[PDB]
This record gives C-alpha cells, structure tokens and sequence, in this order.
C-alpha cells in the first residue's frame, strides 16, 4: 500500500481511493507518476489529488424544446472537479424526434455515443452507469418526458486545473488527510522543494512518536549535483525517510530523483521484509548523474540511495537510509531501509503483544517474566521462520529502575540475514 | 409445595420365563451398542453410528430351588413390573431370548445366607408399558 | 473456609405455634439455600444441612440446628502493568 | 476480607431434548481429543497436538419414568445450565447431538430407591454463556 499524492487533474479532490491492479495526459500525475507507482508492483496503489484552492467543477445546463418555452431538465457536471474542455454534442436523433442523442468528448476525440427516450430518469442512467462515461456525471432537474435542444460540443466549464498551484499548504493537505490511513510507505510527488520535504519530516516525526513509521521516499531536484544530492542526503537524517540521488528515463521524461522516488518506493513496498533492493534491477533504462566507486560511496554514506546504469540495466546500488549517517551505538544494519520496515513490523507485533497483556497481569517480575516470554517465543517462532538469527529481548534495566508502577520498559535486539 | 416420587426398589416384581420369581433382591439390564467411531478425512469431530446391539442382563437373589441350574442354557423370557403406587403408572419391561452367560450351579459360604447370582444376555427388549 | 454450627430456638405458649415456626423455618432455609449476610448482597452464608430436634429443651439448648459456612478471600492487591513500552535494534 | 463463591452443585439445571428434566442428580461431560504424540528426529521433547475430539458425557438421577428407554438410540441435545446466585452470572453449555452408549433399560435393587445411570457422546458441544 503505497500513498501517492497524484499532481493530477483526474482523481478526487481531499479523499483517499485505491485501485486494482486496472488519468492518461503526460502533464497529469496519475498517469506520469501512477505508471511508477503501478511498475513497482505493489498489491494495490491508494491516491490522492493535490489542487489549488481556487478549482471547482464544470457545470453544463441543458433545456427542452418539446413546449415552447425552454426549461431546464438535466444538469451535467465533470466526474472530479476540473475545467477540462470535456465537450458534449446532443442532437436530435435521425428516425425518432422522442430519442436525443449525447456524445461526449474528452477534448474533442469521440468517448461515449448513445441515445435514450425523453424520459430524464433513463437518459440520466444511462449517462451516469455507461461504461464509457468514466468523465462525466450527470445528474436530474425534475421529473419530466421532454426532448432536449440541439447542442454541439457544449464545453462543461467553471471550475480550474488540478496543476493550477503546487503550494505548502495544497501539499500538506495529503499528508493531513493522510494521518487517518495507514500505509506501507508515502512519496512526494516530485516536487524537490526542500520546504515540502522539511514539512514532510516533522510530520513523520510526529508519526513516529504516534508509533506510524510510515517509510517515507524523497529526492534531489533536478539541479542538484551529486554535491548538492549529498548535502541535502546529509540535511536528514531519520530512518524512515530517503532521498533518492539520480534521475531516470522510463519512456520519455526526465524523471526527478523525487519523481522516481514513487517507483522506488513502489518496488521496496512490493519486496516487503523478504525482499531487499540493494542488488535488485529496476524498470529504468538509463539514470544520470552516473557514479565510479567513489561517486558511489559518497553518495551513500551521505545518505542517498544510489541508482546507477552500472550494467545493461539500471541497478540500485544500495538500499540505504538518511540514517545512514549513522552514529555508535546503532551498527550500520540500522541503515537499510528493508531492516527498518522490519523493525516497524516487530514493532507493531509487539504492540500487539502490549495490548494482549493488559494491566490484569500485575507488575511483579512474575509477569514481566511472562511478557518477556511471550516476546522470546515470538523471537524463537521467527528465528524458525528463518528471519531472525540471533535475539536478545530482556527488561530494560536502564529505563525500568525509575519504572512507575503502572508502567514497564522493555528491548529486543537481533541480527537479520545480509545480502551482498 | 407440590409433591414429588420415588420409585423405591421394593416395588419390582420379576416373572422369569412366566412364572412370578419372588425371592429376586436386584436386576440390571442394559442394551449395549458398538459405537463405531469413525475418522472423517475432512473434519476434526469424530462420528459415533449405531453399529450392532448387544443385550446384557444379571440378577441376584435368594436361592430357594434348582430352578436356573435345571433350566441349563435354555432361552427364556424376562418380565420386570416397576409397580409405583404414589402415582399408579406402573413400568413393565420384557427382555427377550434370555440366556444365561454361565450356570451357577453352587454357591455358599458356611457362615451366611445361600444367594444365586446370574447374569447373561438378551436377543431383544421390548417396551410393554411406562 | 468459615464455618458455624448454629442453633435456633423457638418459644410460644402454643406448642403446636412452635411446631409450625420451625417448620416454615425449616422450609425457607431449605429452598432459598443461602441468606443475605448484609443488605449489600456482597456475601452470602450457603446452607450445609438443617436438622431439628424436638425432644431438646425449648429454652437451654434450642430446637433446631442449622449449619452455615462462607469463603472469604485474602484482601491483597499489587501494582498493574497498564502501559509497556520498548524499542527495536539489531 | 473480600467475598468469594463457590458454584454449589444444587445449583444445575438440565434441560434434556428441550424438555426440563428435574430428577437427575450429577452429570458429567468431557471433549476428549487423541493426543498424536510425535518423536522427532533431532528434538529429544515429544511434541502433542490436536489430533481429533471426542464427546463423552454420563448422567445420574432418580428413575420416574422410561423416557430414556424409550427415547433409544436417537440424537438429542443437553443443556447444563450451572446457576450462580451469590453472583448472577450463570453458565450455559449446549451439547450437541447427544447419544447413548447403552440403553440403561431395568437397574433396580430390593431395599434401595430405583437409580437411572446414563454414559454416551455427544458430536460437538457450544459454550452459550459462562
């Protein structure tokens, strides 16, 4: 489950949607960057439409000329709000005056064409529940069985583009209505403004208090050297959060390392615990600015995630971390990303634990031997899975000597499988 | 505080192969089936079916005659009246093709009453009354 | 386990008054097996067998002798782990 | 010093193919499961698991009538409703398709009150309240 904030005017505005494994122009996110999300291979891609505030919807009225006098009978409106030259022609059919004809265009190219007797309720169906007006809804006035004029190419018009204003706020609205969902890993879309991207670390901060280690994906801009990608790389330092280094063709764009952040963040979310992308190919034919060992080894232990045309095909050199710049105490295997997913995953097991072993259980060290046992099991079931190789969950001395006594701490630590 | 019973033992009247037995002190009788327990190969509940069924019977008194050492393995039938006369809905059972297990030809302690036990088995039972 | 032995008397000037009491005493104690030991209904004292003597003296020893018992529970309590808490590394 | 209860077995009701049945006088009933205790090859502890389940129940009370003779060999489901009155949380269990391992036909001693005893299976059983 990955969390696109689409740049799309196609989508709907301030809602979360998903979709299986079923908008189109180059401009339009969901396409530009949903291909990147869908390459990946998650199990299910979950959008979201970034828009200016001023945008609305398109509004097209239609009236009847069966009485003399025309009145209004049927109201159409685009599906999401936009100002698209989404136009329809309505004429009167050939043989039956009673039947009106509704053909709609995208722009201009036919989509839709039928026609339904005078009565509102049949044509409204009709347009509404049609398998090819996915671009339109429609909607009627009053009861009524007159026939409609004749109109052509009636553009419906009055609300704005969804890429009219990129802004911090228009942004943040993603990430706002984000916190009511739970994903496997977030992305920006593209915009490598390091602002957004600021604003986007406070708020996973705040997750990770809250617990929601959602793993976040970044990039450079496109004017970034590899001395800028590796100062920026340096600028954070979470666990959670990647700033991904080089741009990438796949069809015709210049992919920012921020744009190809979606598919990188779509192939770590499709790998999950089991699968690690530091020797893996990707969809990419070619990455610039391109790296020699050295180039290589700056730009990781700054904290950026290497892409490289290193062979015949695009190769993601390493999959590290912000933290990468790691410090003492934690050993470099905190700074994969595939072992930080792991550690939120036994983390939130482990909160499942906590929520088991509610405060019925007394907070003597006989329970505490309880929890503790329950967590080593968990440990050892894992470990005969094959994941783990060695663990170590005990009371957390330094933290539990000042303990309360509602309260009770607790560590695990364990070695994971490498791959070079 | 409305009134209740109990069917005291003493009211069991016995007629053996016809004749009213009267110095009979206790009778069992049961109706035994094979359970046959069978595994299904998708659930977990195991399933229990009538099988075959086997009667078995015994009774214990004090001996008086010859009677059940002279009658040898013969068939016979079992009449057993559970007379109750707080309410008057007497019980009679009928045991059918009683044969004796074995013959207790003697049995005696010198210090004691003489009682004759016997127990065996029955083709079939039949409900005369409840 | 608190075990009691208690014995009940019951006086009157009509004997045959006295018969009945114990009687309908008898028979209360026996079909609500249990009684209210205060007006919370926190505890509860469950009959273990009711036996009158009537021969036996109406005033010194008492007519009927009723034995009740109750479990109590030993009043301790300890600390509750309400909130767990801990961290992941390798 | 804080009350307790203990669950005073006078407290059962038995309500027997639907109909309250108000003589009987202790029942039993277990989910017997066979145990598949497995050796292992590099592992020196036996390993148990669920295998499959078994049913298996028994009933004793005061004989008043030939309800039990006569009802056979035919499933039937138990209720066992174990009131609790010093605390009003009572429990419920449903024992499903219930049958008899023996038809308890004639079990009756001169001097004595007259006893029905029953012992059979039962498919599944269902935990109503508790």
């Amino acid at each position: 489950r990955l969390a696109m904030p689409i740049r799309a005017n196609w989508g709907d505005v301030g809602k979360v949607v998903t979709i299986k494994n079923d908008g189109d122009d180059m401009n339009y996110s969901a396409f530009k960057l949903g291909k990147l999300a869908l390459l990946g291979n998650v199990k299910e891609l979950l959008l979201y439409r970034l828009v200016d505030g001023n945008q609305k919807k398109g509004t097209l009225t239609l009236k009847d000329t069966t009485e003399n006098s025309a009145k209004d009978v049927i109201k159409l409106e685009t599906k999401y709000p936009t100002a698209r030259n989404f136009n329809v022609t309505i004429k009167s059919n050939l043989v039956d005056s009673d039947k009106k004809d509704f053909i709609f265009f995208e722009n201009t190219k036919q989509l839709f064409s039928s026609s339904i007797k005078g009565t509102i309720d049949e044509i409204v169906l009709e347009i509404n529940s049609n398998l090819d007006n996915e671009y339109v809804i429609a909607t009627k006035v009053a009861d009524s069985d007159t026939i409609l004029a004749n109109v052509v190419n009636q553009a419906l018009e009055g609300g704005n583009d969804g890429c009219t204003s990129i802004t911090n706020e228009s942004y943040l609205k993603a990430l706002e209505e984000f916190e009511r969902y739970s994903f496997d890993s977030f992305v920006l879309d593209g915009v490598a403004d390091e602002a957004l991207q600021e604003t986007t670390k406070a708020w996973v901060a705040k997750n990770k208090e809250l617990g929601k280690d959602i793993l976040l994906f970044l990039g450079g801009k496109t004017e970034d050297n590899i001395k800028q990608i590796n100062d920026k790389s340096k600028s954070f330092n979470d666990e959670n959060i990647v700033n991904v280094g080089s741009s990438a063709y796949y069809e015709n764009i210049k992919y920012t390392p921020s744009e190809v952040a979606v598919y990188i963040a779509a192939l770590s979310v499709s790998k999950g615990i089991t699968g690690s992308i530091c020797n893996a190919k990707t969809i990419f034919e070619e990455v610039e600015p391109r790296l020699s060992q050295s180039e290589v080894k700056e730009c990781l232990k700054s904290g950026t995630l290497v892409l490289d045309f290193d062979d015949g095909d695009v190769i993601i050199v390493d999959d590290v971390n912000t933290f990468k710049k790691y410090v003492d105490d934690k050993n470099e295997a905190m700074g994969y990303i595939s072992n930080i997913m792991f550690i939120n995953t036994i983390n939130k097991d482990t909160s499942l634990k906590r929520k088991e072993f509610v405060g019925k259980i007394f907070n003597d060290a006989t329970g505490q031997t309880t929890v503790i046992c329950a967590l080593k099991k968990y440990f050892e079931e894992l470990m005969s899975q094959g994941i783990i190789s060695e663990f170590n969950v005990d009371i957390d001395t330094e933290l539990q000597a000042t303990a309360k006594a509602d309260e009770f701490y607790w560590k695990w630590d364990a070695v994971k499988v490498d791959v070079m | 505080i409305e009134e209740a019973s109990f069917l005291n033992g003493s009211d069991v009247v016995i007629l053996i192969d016809g004749v009213e037995e009267l110095y009979m002190e206790e009778i069992k009788a049961d109706f035994e089936q094979d359970e046959q327990s069978i595994k299904l190969l998708g659930c977990q509940n195991e399933i229990s079916r009538v099988g075959t069924t086997k009667g078995s019977f015994s009774l214990n008194g004090y001996k008086t005659d010859s009677k059940f050492a002279k009658l040898g393995f013969r068939s016979f039938e079992i009449i057993y009246n559970l007379s109750n006369s707080e309410t008057l809905g007497y019980e009679s059972i009928r045991l059918k093709n009683c044969r004796l297990k074995k013959l207790p030809l003697i049995n005696s302690k010198a210090g004691e009453i003489v009682k004759i036990e016997v127990e065996g088995s029955f083709r079939g039972y039949d409900l005369l009354n409840e | 386990e608190i075990t009691k032995t208690m014995k009940c008397h019951v006086v009157s000037k009509n004997k045959d008054e006295i018969v009945k009491l114990l009687e309908t005493l008898e028979t209360s104690l026996i079909i609500d097996k249990r009684v209210r030991l205060r007006e919370d209904k926190n505890m509860y004292l469950t009959l273990v067998s009711v036996v009158e003597d009537r021969e036996s003296d109406m005033f010194t020893t008492g007519q009927l002798t009723a034995v009740f018992k109750m479990i109590g529970k030993i009043k301790r309590e300890g600390p509750t782990m309400d909130k767990i808490y801990g961290n992941g590394n390798l």
